């Protein structure tokens, strides 16, 4: 088709597991984007309609805190996904290299990604793989912009009505609802903000163990805790969010909404 | 196997595939 018109292909950014991430320019605009090229010819149809559907829930989504697709177009053997260009790498990566993030930092970062939690939610959009990982920074700079990638997982609700979605995301930041395979919606991605908060605290997520039956054990019994001496310091207020966050039972649990009043987010 | 220190507990923190 008209790819290889508009556009011009420079450096790679990043490998996937089908794909490669790679700037690229919109050559009548003078416009820098990111490119991840996927592999049609790898690819049973079955699995042209997955990345179809990717595209078809990221084209839903304008915000400021969420990689909008710009284009997405099928060429003889490849597809070309073009979303806004994020230079700053992952959070994850810049969460290992600082250890761990200062409140006013951690406040001002997981402020930006609960706002597109929120967002994908009124949208009718569950995300289902919220991790550092799959947030990408404006800049390496200390209270950089974040915007929420890969809807790779994403899912379609109708309203609060709540389902049997399947069982994915990634093990570390599943929902207890999902592991005890109920019916769930919403509130697994807040749960995940909940992983993703006290990460960004101290530098090591709330539930692990290499053995994974015990991992998903810990999950389901809500079995975190604020250990010694690091979590000391740390202010009740954050504490407290994340209790709410880590809620067991998915309806007391706390919306992207009500998270986004909570003190240790909205003070001064 | 991680002790009870801040240092050893900030190892627990990798990469994780989906599924
Ligand atoms: N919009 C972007 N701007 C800049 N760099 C990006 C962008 N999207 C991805 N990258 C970089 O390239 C990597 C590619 O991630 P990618 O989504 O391909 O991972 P994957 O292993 O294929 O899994 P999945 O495709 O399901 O997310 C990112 O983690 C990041 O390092
Ligand atoms: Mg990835």
């Amino acid at each position: 088709t008209r790819f290889t018109e508009e556009y011009q292909l420079f450096e790679e950014l990043g490998k996937g597991a089908f794909s490669v991430v790679r700037r690229c320019v919109k050559v009548l605009a003078g416009q820098e984007y990111a490119a991840k090229i996927i592999n049609t010819k790898k690819l049973s149809a079955r699995d042209h309609q997955k990345l179809e559907r990717e595209a078809r829930i990221c084209r839903l989504l304008k915000h400021p805190n969420i990689v909008r697709l710009h284009d997405s177009i099928s060429e003889e053997g490849h597809h070309y996904l073009i979303f806004d260009l994020v230079t700053g790498g992952e959070l994850f990566e810049d969460i290992v290299a600082r250890e761990y993030y200062s409140e006013a930092d951690a406040s001002h970062c997981i402020q930006q990604i609960l706002e597109a939690v929120l967002h994908c939610h009124q949208m009718g959009v569950v995300h289902r793989n919220l991790k550092p990982e799959n947030l990408l920074l404006a800049s390496k700079l200390k209270g950089a912009a974040v915007k929420l990638a890969d809807f790779g997982l994403a899912i379609e609700v109708e309203g609060e009505q709540q389902a049997w979605f399947g069982f994915a995301g990634t093990p570390g930041y599943l929902s207890p609802e999902v592991l005890r395979k109920d019916p769930y919606g919403k509130p697994v991605d807040l749960w995940a903000c909940g992983v993703i908060l006290y990460i960004l605290l101290v530098g090591y997520p709330p539930f692990w163990d290499e053995d994974q039956h015990r991992l998903y054990k810990q999950i389901k019994a809500g079995a975190y805790d604020f250990p010694s001496p690091e979590w000391d310091t740390v202010t009740p207020e954050a504490k407290d969010l994340i209790n709410k966050m880590l809620t067991i039972n998915p309806s007391k649990r706390i919306t992207a909404a009500e998270a986004l009043k909570h003190p240790w987010i909205s003070h001064r | 196997r991680t002790l009870d220190s801040h240092a050893s507990r900030m190892t627990q923190l990798k990469k994780q595939a989906a599924l």
